[PDB]
RNA sequence: UCUGGUGACUAUAGCAAGGAGGUCACACCUGUUCCCAUGCCGAACACAGAAGUUAAGCUCCUUAGCGUCGAUGGUAGUCGAACUUACGUUCCGCUAGAGUAGAACGUUGCCAGGC
RNA sequence: CUGGGGCGGUCGCCUCCUAAAAGGUAACGGAGGCGCUCAAAGGUUCCCUCAGAAUGGUUGGAAAUCAUUCAUAGAGUGUAAA
RNA sequence: UAUUGGAGGUAGAGCACUGUUUGGACGAGGGGGGUUACCGAAUUCAGACAAACUCCGAAUGCCAAUUAAUUU
């Protein structure tokens, strides 16, 4: 098995499971986690709040809506309607 | 850098646990915060 | 208030027909002067900074804000936030009063062929130029200084460029 | 004016004997010799200056 | 040589900045107020709808006189704070601009304080 | 300087244009002032005469359906491998 | 004359070779061209041999023009050794070149001479070529 | 459509240029005694005022120089299928990026004074 | 553990690529970090806007500070990366 | 499966950022206080390259639906 030759990088943390997790059109409860994310790659909109680590949680009870912000951003809406 | 135990200095009890840089802060910190027996905010000191 | 009302008087009169204004807003109004001194090798020291302060805290009326180093200047010992530089602003009748002891003042100390100077500019209408500390403090002699410095001056006009500001320091100004 | 951070100033008159520039100013809160009104009553510190004198070029 | 700007633009900056978290609904209407040179106004505006429900200025001519432009700043929030109760409106939420608060806007919120409007 | 063309029709597939290129027959579209979007096809060989003739801007007598429309190559595309004309770009002036 | 070459990694994935060349498919500065029908690696080093080849033939005539870099290193293994161990040292430079890639540029010569000298360019060459002209039309 | 607030649209909204515009006041301006005011200016902030000016800001009209938008047609790629071991091929859907013609020097809700 | 063992290297956590546009996904694959720090570098309120470039200047190692116009955010964000 | 909505940056493209690059214009700093060749860059033109580049960006997979058809 070779000899004196090695690697020096055979590291990596463990993934983290981020990405949405609830999609357009499906009611949600209150509380419940829409999205999670480093920074804010999606803004929080109507009835959704942001957590300290970045997470968009519905805030109400509603069906889920993502929605442009301006140009370039995008956010997460939660209405109420049912 | 230590660890540092807040007690009340009136009701006597040791309700907060925090942490402290023992050369920038080389005295006993004190600082105003909810004693859950006096059901008030009084003065603790790191004893 | 000599030259505050000599502007209205003979300055609003007299540049506003060699240049046509359609309105009387056009009349280049000066509006404020920059004085400040530089840098001195002040990072062994800390008391030149203190004479920096009692020039322009003598000579002008105002005490010279310390503005404190932006970066980490390498070579010399710049530490980002390390205090080098004076600056002062005069606006109102002490700006006017100010250039007037100064055109009063400038050219017997100055020694200067043309009086002062010819052009020393950023391109576009304002001073930023070298003294060697010999027109200011008429007022209190050089007996009690210590050190040689000179300002770094501008001229805050409604003015456009630096042909419109040759015409302005004919205010007892030499171009 | 950069204020916040000021002593006394005054419109002090130069008037020297080279046609009294008394249109100058500085702290030269001195005694005033000339108490004068046509220029101000402050102390004529300006003695003796050839800026209105001796000029290189228009001298 | 410098430019000398309109001080609106710096003010709606800082408006826009300060309606992040200031806005208007029905039940709590949002009460703006644009001060200028010689007049302010005010109104009672519904963000959620984009409607004015009330409104009141210096310029009105049942409000306008000669005054030092604080009392005037005085009887407009007077003014809008009777408009407000006609219609209906308790509650509200104070809209600076960005004019500090200060002077004539904080007198303005004072006199809408004393003259019912709930803030 | 009097090209014709042959009007296609819609839908031509992978196959129908690949078949098409493959005789001597390139697709083209034709647009721009006095007319509307039109997709026609023009042989290769009359093409390249044409454009020898009257150079690569010349105003082109271009035979559509019935009508003669002055019409100037804006853009082609050409095939570097086995050198070939792809496709062509024809605005029209007037 | 070269730039100073630094690369930010030095151990890269080996290129996609399969597909066609995306762009550098026409003659742009000289007047012939010498392209590529089929698709290799080329190492920098029958760049060399090749550009020697056609520059030496002309005499100093027109100008040569190389269309292709060889940006990508490649690595490998020390002799005799196992699998695995991590990966080997960099050996040398290559650039991908795909069926329609312009490899050599010239002009400033007849075009008997240009085809001549491209020809012996293209037998330093791991790769199928054409000549082709300046396109216009 | 008027002017000033305010707010809804992905700059089709913007930059730049040329030219008009004057108390509804929008701004400009006069000052610091008045709250305030600025580590460091009545600069700004705040205040008292309305005597000079459309000059600038702002409002309006033109323009595609700029930024922004942008098809159709074709191409690259590719789901599936049929061949095949070729740096492949064929059929059927989907269908870019770039570029081209072109669009575009804003639309719009409520409120107050104007008309 | 191991492209047989031994020798060498590695062993827990974080960031990235590999990773095939949800998530996940391996190799003794390719790159780096962590085992802290801060009583303000935390809370809140109110203000503020950057690097650089010349049109440039008493210094002028060039560029210290200072002056004016552009500056899409290229600066800074306690630290590795995203 | 059909229809609608959504998250995301792969193939491909592209050079707007990060960096690698080949020719050509243009003026200019140390330097043959300057010339002049150049040399390090300022600014442009045309061409390319990228798993850890992206102004862009599919096919498909994925989540879910007031919902329909067929199945189990």
């Amino acid at each position: 098995k070779k000899g004196v030759s090695s690697t020096k990088n055979g590291r990596d943390s463990e993934s983290k499971r981020l990405g949405a997790k609830r999609a357009d059109g499906q009611f949600v409860t209150g509380g419940s986690i829409l999205y999670r994310q480093r920074g804010t790659k999606i803004y929080p909109g109507e009835n959704v709040g942001r957590g300290g680590d970045d997470t968009l949680f519905a805030k109400i009870d509603g069906v889920v809506k993502f929605e442009r912000k301006g140009r370039d951003k995008k956010q997460v809406s939660v209405y109420a309607v049912a | 850098r230590v660890n540092v135990t807040l007690a009340c200095t009136e009701c006597g009890d040791r309700n907060y646990i925090t942490t402290k840089n023992k050369r920038n802060n080389p005295e006993r910190i004190e600082m105003k915060k909810y004693c859950p027996r006096l059901n008030k905010y009084t003065l603790h000191r790191e004893t | 208030n000599r030259l505050k009302e000599k502007f209205n008087t003979e300055v609003t009169e007299n540049l506003m027909k060699k240049f046509n204004y359609s309105s009387v807003m056009e009349v280049p109004k000066i509006d404020k002067i920059v004085v400040n001194m530089g840098v001195g090798d002040a990072v062994q020291n800390s008391k030149v900074l203190d004479n920096a302060v009692e020039e322009l805290e003598l000579i002008t009326g105002q005490k010279p804000l310390v503005t404190k180093a932006k970066k980490s200047i390498a070579t010399f010992r710049l530490r980002e936030g390390m205090p080098i530089g004076a600056k002062v602003t005069l606006r109102g009748e002490r700006m006017y009063e100010f250039l007037d002891k100064l055109i009063s003042v400038s050219l017997p100390r100055v020694r200067d062929f043309q009086g002062v100077s010819k052009k020393a500019f950023d391109g576009r209408g304002n001073y930023t130029l070298g003294v060697k500390e010999q027109l200011i403090f008429p007022e209190i002699d050089y007996d009690k200084v210590s050190k040689v410095r000179g300002m770094d001056i501008v001229i805050v006009t409604t003015a456009n460029t630096d042909e419109e500001a040759r015409e302005l320091l004919a205010n007892f100004g030499m171009p | 004016m950069k204020q916040g951070i000021h002593p006394e100033y005054h419109q002090v008159i130069f008037l020297d004997t080279t046609t009294n520039f008394k249109f100058l100013s500085g702290s030269t809160k001195t005694s005033s010799e000339m108490m004068e009104w046509e220029d101000g009553k402050e102390y004529p510190v300006i003695r003796l200056d050839i800026s209105s004198d001796s000029h290189p070029f228009y001298t | 040589m410098i430019s000398k700007i309109d001080k609106n633009k710096v003010r709606l900056k800082r408006h826009a900045r300060v309606r992040t978290n200031l806005s208007g609904t029905a039940e709590k209407p949002r009460l703006n107020v644009y001060r200028s040179n010689k007049h302010i106004y005010a109104q009672i505006i519904d963000d959620n709808k984009g409607v004015t429900l009330a409104q009141a200025s210096s310029k009105d001519s049942d409000i306008a006189t000669t005054a030092t432009k604080v009392e005037l700043a005085t009887k407009v929030g007077e003014a809008i704070a009777k408009k407000a109760a006609d219609k209906g409106i308790k509650e509200i939420v104070f809209d600076r601009g960005g004019y500090l608060y200060h002077g004539r806007v904080k007198a303005l919120a004072e006199a809408a304080r004393e003259s019912g409007l709930e803030f | 300087a009097s090209l014709k063309s042959i009007i296609r029709q819609g839908k031509q597939t992978r196959s129908d244009l690949k078949q098409l290129r493959k005789s001597g027959k390139v697709p083209a579209v034709v647009y721009g002032y006095g007319t509307k979007n039109v997709s026609v096809k023009v042989d290769e060989v009359e093409f390249i005469k044409v454009i020898r003739e009257v150079g690569r801007n010349g105003v082109i007598e271009l035979g559509v359906g019935s009508k003669t429309i002055k019409v100037m190559v804006a853009d082609y595309q050409f095939d570097p491998l086995k050198n070939q004309i792809t496709h062509i770009d024809f605005l029209a002036i007037n | 004359m070269l730039l100073p070459k630094r690369v930010k990694y030095r151990r890269q994935h080996r290129p996609k070779t399969t597909g066609r060349s995306k762009g550098g498919n026409y003659v742009t500065f000289g007047e012939f061209g010498l392209q590529a029908t089929t698709t290799s690696w080329i190492t920098s080093r029958q760049i060399e041999s090749a550009r020697i080849a056609m520059t030496r033939y002309m005499k100093r005539g027109g100008k040569v023009w190389i269309k292709i870099f060889p940006h990508t290193p490649y690595t490998k293994k020390p002799l005799e050794v196992r699998m695995g161990a991590g990966k080997g040292a960099v050996e040398g430079w290559i650039a991908v070149v795909k069926p329609g890639r312009i490899l050599f540029e010239v002009a400033g010569v007849s075009e008997e001479v240009a085809r001549e000298a491209l020809r012996l360019a293209s037998h330093k060459l791991p790769v199928k070529t054409k000549f082709v002209k300046r396109e216009e039309l």
